[PDB]
């Protein structure tokens, strides 16, 4: 299976990754306002898989601690999301053997949209409520099964996004947050044994956002 | 396969927006026939490996946009709506207002009798947004037409900083390139914000931190760079110079600098003249009357052959080098650390940090945007990271340089077009009225006795003279040098500039104004007085893709559409991903790119736009007479154009050049046709032409350098990434640029491991050697007329030595390093209902004005609004919460905006007493979208610098209220 490796050590915040993602979907944007913070969307919805989350945090010294947090479905390699939508209707939620990648079909229409969403415990799924199916990060799996890495992994020019098979994206990501820990000595994996989309937090994973580890 | 791209052509194209140059890949539908359906990066561009920032990952929503203008649009005087119109009738009219307004403005002598053949009732602005072949052809028409206001976006950002590094080392440009960042020891970033404003050089600068290198961001701000730098330093604004200051003393003291280095190439040993002092901030030749020096007194001391005399020895009093520590001394730690409010220990930090680059194992580089450089003594700020970097022998080797930051896609390009008033193609100067011939024109070059400086610009009359025959191929030089317009010798430099012009729109001396791709009435400072002001011209022609604030002024706010009576013609032309050209980035790689999709509607690229109306311009000249139509008539524009349509080939070629007949250069036959193969071959006597001697190299016999896309690389090439096959670059592909001095005089590598250059086998190997010559036998700065790098630089109006002048004029009293308080050689009011310093500057997802991003709906989604970042004092302070509507004012204008409270914002402490900064992004405007709100230009004084003639946009009081 295929895995992201995401090292928010090197994150510029400059939400390359979040435009690409609606380029490559022809995804339309959302009605935003201005409430006080570079952040928008406020917030993941059905025409938006995945937003830039800012936190700033206060550090004695000149700055701040600046956390940047590109939210994204985790792909979990047991997704709750397919427990909890196989109740209502099979085949809504698909595991791609291959890739690994957890799929959402049009069939989730069919299901009970915000149960699905509950069970998930990075609170990812989106409901139109009009469609009324879900929507996510669909780890663009079509790139990934005709050899193009995902939107959002090409498009980051810090290193911040990195893309591959599963193995040799946790030795990466080993390696890399023994080198992290040498500027940022809390940096930790987000649950690595369980997720797809591994990130590297400099700090408590909270303080990226509520749910950015389970 | 992959649907979305399955029967698309897939082509190659470059960003427009900011100098770094990412490339892209474009896919049309119906293999070329159709729409864009997709872009994204090149994933084999050596810069951004297929990375791309917002702007570009969405440069798909700004081509395929259903906002873009798809007709010309005629405003007729006293109208309140836009008619759509032909682009022939467009074409005509305009043609008929510029030869009616050219015949009756047009001066053939001044009043002192003198040649000038110049009009002074137009003006243009822009645009280093259009392709290096357009800027070129549009730079010539104006001048064929007899314009000399000629001014554009580098003017404002970029002007006041580039005489700092020529004097520096010969040239203006960035040193380096964005690759090399990644091979430095230490990279120190300040009076930019990289990761926002050149956001894939942070993969470079982060690779640097890879293999070690110490990341340093100083700046008022703590911005998205700050976060990923090892070191944030806060300065508060306009202390830059004694920070430096610092910088410089701390590296002489403690013995630092790479001796071997400045003594050989810097000019530490020459011996300066008895006549230069500096006492009480004033250096010698002061005329207080007229608060300007006379630099004569700061000459070098001659020898017999008028050469400067040097000490190697650097030991005499008089030598640079000492007279160097003797100026600095006054800079202690204690001192700068209170007025920059940075810490002691922070000062201690970065200074140890970046003067260990001082080892010829180590480079360290300087990385500056804009920044708060606009003022009056920016360009000694600039003079002082030279001198920091020239000390620590950084300047042509890999990872060191001053890579000062270009801002456009093509602002290099469109500089180097000539697309500013006292500038020709290839920095050749705009003649003034006491040039009366050619012979005159060349005197002007200085010359030097030494023949160990190489003082290439001693090759000027090859390149006037092929220029010349450039634009008139069968008059001789001398004779077409009378075509083009020259300035008065007597008046201000400046009253040319961006500024004047707008003052001069204000005092209705401009018949017409071409805001050719640029947004005048969102960009320039003042915007109320420079709306109204545009309402006092009698036409106005607008290039652009979108309407926008400036075609739609008359309509604007507080605006009556009856009552102003400028007519205002809006001609709509494509998108980069809808034309074929070159643009110039900012380590001056000339990159070719491709058509997508073809234009969108009925919009022209800017090259067919400019024929056209010229064409229409000299056919009303040909059959009506009037005001001088010889150099409108005799202009090659055959060489232009190719199948009914301006060919960016061809003109890429002029612009090359090549040979008008049979000839022997440099003991070398060529034969006519050819083109010509580097700018060392181009000649004097009218065998050559070259419409810019700078891209003699790019376009030759081979073909098409600048498109060329070949990674090939020998091991020392690949080390540092200089990747000599993609594209081209000027001069001759040089990347580097002083790279001898990156050798010592063997030519062997101060640093072998980042080596640039390496004579091995009789010949230099790795980059092109900027300069030839065996090792030890010429001065590594080729372009300079002694041949070293400037630690003493007596060409500046300031002084030869940067020295500590208060930019900010309203919260500081007190000079710490002096009796003089302000530059001695440069009024505000300083109300005090508007105690707080207003700055603007830039976020990642949005271009400029925003004319270009306010249009794309993802942008747009991610900064929606026009906002004012605070401190937490100053929010507690006015009672103001994170999220509320404020009212943000001046003595110009007053806005409204969303403030964000935040500690990336913090007081300076300033003489006892916490001065609070507002900061605000000047991207928004009132045309779209809704709710962004209006520029931050309302607010911005028109008073603008007498040194630099460019307004204040870093540092200006305002207030800020809760609504
Ligand atoms: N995303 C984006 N990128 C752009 C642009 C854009 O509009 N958007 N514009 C392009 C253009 S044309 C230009 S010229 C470049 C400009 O590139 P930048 O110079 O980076 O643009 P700025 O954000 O205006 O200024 C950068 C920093 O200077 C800091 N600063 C202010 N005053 C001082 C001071 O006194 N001393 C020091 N050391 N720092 C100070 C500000 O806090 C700010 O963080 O960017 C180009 N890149
Ligand atoms: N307050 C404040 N004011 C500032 C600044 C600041 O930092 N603060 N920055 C200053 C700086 S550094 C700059 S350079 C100026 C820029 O001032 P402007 O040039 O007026 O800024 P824009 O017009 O928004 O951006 C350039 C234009 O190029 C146009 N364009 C894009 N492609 C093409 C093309 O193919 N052909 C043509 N003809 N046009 C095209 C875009 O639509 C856009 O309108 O703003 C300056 N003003
Ligand atoms: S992997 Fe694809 S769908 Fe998921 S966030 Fe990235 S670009 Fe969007
Ligand atoms: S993150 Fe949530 S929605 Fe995504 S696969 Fe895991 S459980 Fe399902
Ligand atoms: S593209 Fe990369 S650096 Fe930019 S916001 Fe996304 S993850 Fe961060
Ligand atoms: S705006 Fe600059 S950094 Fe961003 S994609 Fe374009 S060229 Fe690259
Ligand atoms: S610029
Ligand atoms: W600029």
């Amino acid at each position: 299976g295929k895995m992201f490796f995401v090292d928010l050590s090197r994150c510029t915040a400059c939400r390359g990754c979040q435009i690409a993602c609606k380029q490559w979907k022809n995804l339309p944007a959302e009605e935003t306002r201005n409430t006080g913070s570079h952040q928008n969307p406020p917030d993941l919805s059905y025409v938006t898989l995945k937003t830039v989350r800012f936190t700033e945090k206060s550090r004695k010294g000149p700055g701040i601690d600046w956390l940047f947090f590109p939210e994204q479905c985790r792909h979990c390699v047991e997704p709750p999301c397919k427990g909890q939508a196989d109740v209502d209707l099979e085949g809504a939620v698909v595991k791609d053997e291959t890739t690994g990648a957890v799929l959402f079909t049009e069939l989730t229409a069919k299901v009970d949209g915000e149960s699905v969403r509950s069970a998930c415990p990075y609170d990812i799924p989106r409901i139109d409520p009009v469609t009324k199916r879900l929507s996510k990060c669909d780890m663009c799996n079509d790139r990934v099964q005709n050899g193009l890495l995902p939107a959002c992994v090409k498009t980051c020019p810090t290193g911040t996004m990195n893309f591959g098979d599963e193995q040799e994206m946790l030795a990466l990501a080993e390696k890399r947050l023994a080198e992290v820990k040498k500027t940022y000595p809390g940096a930790v994996l987000g649950d690595p044994n369980d997720v797809r989309v591994v990130y590297l937090f400099t700090r408590d994973p909270k303080d990226f956002y509520e749910h950015a580890v389970a | 396969e992959l649907q979305k791209l399955q029967w698309a052509k897939q082509t190659t194209s470059i960003c427009c927006y900011c100098a770094v140059g990412c490339g892209l890949i474009v896919h049309t539908a119906k293999d070329g026939q159709g729409r864009a359906v997709n872009v994204e990066g090149d994933p084999d561009h050596p810069i951004n490996e297929g990375s791309l920032c917002p702007k570009g990952a969405s440069i798909f929503q700004l081509g395929e946009n259903d906002q873009r203008g798809t007709q010309p649009l005629y405003r007729a005087p006293f109208s309140d709506t836009w008619k759509p119109v032909t682009w022939d009738f467009a074409l005509t009219e305009i043609a008929k207002r510029i030869k009616k307004t050219r015949d009756a403005s047009f001066t053939e002598k001044n009043a002192a009798g003198d040649l000038v053949n110049r009009t002074e009732a137009i003006a243009s602005f822009g645009s280093a947004a259009m392709d290096n072949e357009e800027c070129w052809a549009y730079g010539n028409i104006l001048r064929s037409l007899g314009l000399v206001y000629i001014e554009h976006q580098a003017r404002i950002x970029h002007s006041p900083t580039v005489p700092a590094l020529a004097e520096s080392f010969g040239r203006g440009a960035m040193t380096n390139h964005w690759n090399d960042l990644a091979n430095s020891d230490c990279i120190l970033i300040m009076g930019s914000n990289a990761a926002e404003n050149h956001p894939i050089a942070f993969k470079w600068v982060l690779r640097a931190k890879d293999k070690g290198a110490t990341l340093i961001h100083v700046d008022p701000r703590f911005t998205r760079t700050s976060a990923r730098c090892d070191v944030y330093a806060p300065i508060r604004s306009g202390a830059d110079i004694p920070f430096l200051g610092g910088l410089i003393k701390y590296i002489l003291d403690n013995k630092l600098y790479f001796t071997d280095y400045v003594r050989e190439y810097t000019n530490a040993s020459l011996i300066v003249g008895e006549k230069f002092s500096f006492k009480d901030g004033l250096f010698s030749g002061y005329d207080a009357a007229n608060k300007k020096y006379d630099k004569s007194m700061w000459a070098f001391e001659l020898d017999a052959n008028g050469v400067p005399k040097r000490d190697p020895a650097l030991k005499h009093p008089r030598c640079v080098i000492n007279l160097l520590k003797k100026h600095y001394e006054r800079y202690n730690l204690d001192k700068v650390a209170a007025i920059t409010g940075t810490s002691k220990e922070q000062l201690q930090q970065v200074y140890k940090a970046y003067a260990a680059t001082g080892k010829p194992d180590k480079a360290g580089t300087i990385m500056y945007a804009m920044g708060w450089t606009q003022h009056s003594v920016g360009v000694q700020n600039i003079r002082a990271m030279a001198m920091i970097q020239l000390l620590l022998g950084n300047i042509g080797v890999a990872g060191g340089g001053v890579n000062a930051l270009r801002g456009e896609s093509n602002v290099q390009g469109s500089t180097d077009q000539g697309l500013l008033a006292h500038i020709w193609p290839g920095y050749n100067p705009v003649p003034n009225s006491k040039a009366a011939t050619l012979e005159l024109y060349n005197a002007a070059t200085p010359q030097s006795k030494d023949p160990m400086s190489v003082n290439w610009w001693q090759n000027r009359p090859k390149y006037v003279a092929s220029y010349l025959k450039a634009l008139y191929p069968d008059e001789e030089p001398a004779a077409a040098y009378d075509y083009l317009p020259r300035i008065d010798a007597g008046r201000k430099l400046t009253d040319y500039f961006w500024l004047n012009i707008f003052e001069k729109m204000d005092k209705g001396e401009f018949k017409g104004l071409f805001a050719w791709g640029m947004n005048p009435a969102c960009g320039g400072a003042n915007a109320n007085k420079n709306r109204k002001a545009m309402g006092k011209l009698e036409w106005l022609v607008n290039v652009n893709l979108f309407e926008n604030e400036t075609s739609s002024f008359w309509k604007g706010p507080g605006m009556n559409p009856a009552e102003i009576g400028t007519e205002v013609f809006f001609l709509p032309c494509c998108v980069s991903i809808e034309k074929e050209g070159s643009v110039a980035n900012s380590g001056r790689w000339m990159q070719w790119r491709y058509r997508g999709p073809k234009p969108y509607a009925e919009t022209k690229p800017d090259g067919d736009i400019m024929l056209d109306m010229f064409k229409k311009v000299r056919e009303l000249y040909a059959k009506e007479g009037g005001a001088y139509p010889a150099p409108i008539a005799k202009l090659n524009i055959a060489d232009w154009e190719e199948h009914n349509e301006f060919s960016p080939t061809k003109v890429a070629k002029l612009m090359n050049g090549y040979f008008l007949k049979d000839t022997e250069v440099g003991g070398k036959q060529f034969k006519k046709g050819q083109q010509v193969p580097s700018f060392a071959f181009l000649t004097a006597d009218g065998s050559t032409c070259s419409g810019n001697w700078l891209h003699a190299g790019s376009f030759t016999d081979a073909g098409n350098l600048m498109a060329r896309r070949d990674k090939t690389q020998t091991p020392e090439q690949a080390r540092i990434g200089l990747f000599p096959n993609w594209s081209f670059c000027w001069p001759v592909n040089r990347r580097i640029l002083y790279n001898r001095a990156s050798v010592d005089k063997t030519g062997k590598p101060w640093n072998p491991a980042k080596a640039v250059i390496e004579w091995k086998d009789g010949k230099w190997v790795g980059d092109v050697v900027d300069g030839g010559g065996d090792p030890g036998t010429k001065h590594p700065f080729i372009m300079q007329t002694h041949g070293f790098g400037a630690l003493y630089g007596p060409g500046r109006e300031e002084g030869p030595f940067p020295e500590h002048y208060e930019p900010l004029e309203c919260p500081v009293s007190k000079n710490p390093f002096s009796k003089q308080l302000h530059n001695p050689v440069a009024k505000a009011v300083c109300d005090p209902r508007y105690p707080f310093i207003g700055t603007t500057y830039r976020v990642t997802e949005h271009w400029q004005t925003g004319l270009m991003t306010r249009r794309c709906a993802w942008l747009v989604e991610a900064e929606p609004q026009i906002f004012c970042e605070i401190s937490k004092e100053l929010a507690k302070l006015r009672g103001i919460g994170n999220g509320d509507t404020v009212k943000v004012s001046s003595l110009r204008g007053a806005l409204e905006a969303v403030a964000i409270v935040t500690e990336r914002i913090r007081p300076f402490k300033i003489e006892g007493v916490d001065v609070h900064m507002v900061g605000l992004p000047w991207h928004y405007g009132w045309m779209v979208p809704k709710n962004g709100g209006d520029t931050a230009n309302l607010l911005t004084p028109s008073a603008g610098d007498p040194n630099t003639g460019i307004p204040e946009t870093k540092a200006f009081m305002v207030d800020v209220r809760k609504v």
